């Protein structure tokens, strides 16, 4: 999808 | 006090792109502004200079700040590895807004996006703390070594930053 994590990036 | 400003000289593969400089919401989000631009100046002996922007999808962000590992997994902040959302009081409006990076609540380390589109599904769970305030043109053309996946077709790299005011 659209995320802005750090370490896990999810669809 | 006026709010800060700071810069990034943004390079593509070792070549100079320009210049892009942010205006930092210290009056509005003091703490999450002062972490961002202590770590442009260096001045806690670690920061952004020579780190990258490992993740670029068009249409949405560019996403840096990771200069411990440079791939999503690292960074840490001038508080101790991880802080606190502030607060949530700004919006992902549209293009330019600049905010943290998390793996959810209270999980604030280093690194950030610019975004290019307005990108309300984020908002109260990422907190907003700048805004590109001169060189968005340098922002758009970093964006077309994106991808739908995020990988960049060409390293892209704060050659040098620092505080204006």
């Amino acid at each position: 999808x659209l995320l802005v994590t750090a370490g896990l990036v999810l669809a | 006090m006026v709010n800060p400003t700071v810069f990034f000289d943004i390079a593509v593969d070792g070549e100079p792109l320009g210049r892009v400089s942010f205006e930092l919401f210290a009056d509005k989000v003091p703490k999450t502004a002062e972490n961002f631009r202590a770590l442009s100046t260096g001045e806690k002996g670690f920061g952004y200079k020579g780190s990258c922007f490992h993740r670029i999808i068009p249409g949405f962000m560019c996403q840096g700040g990771d200069f411990t590992r440079h791939n999503g997994t690292g960074g840490k902040s001038i508080y101790g590895e991880k802080f606190e959302d502030e607060n949530f009081i700004l919006k992902h409006t549209g293009p330019g807004i600049l905010s943290m990076a998390n793996a959810g609540p209270n999980t604030n380390g280093s690194q950030f996006f610019i975004c290019t589109a307005k990108t309300e599904w984020l908002d109260g769970k990422h907190v907003v703390f700048g805004k590109v305030k001169e060189g968005m043109n340098i922002v758009e053309a970093m964006e077309r070594f994106g991808s739908r996946n995020g990988k960049t077709s060409k390293k892209i790299t704060i050659a040098d930053c620092g505080q204006l005011e």
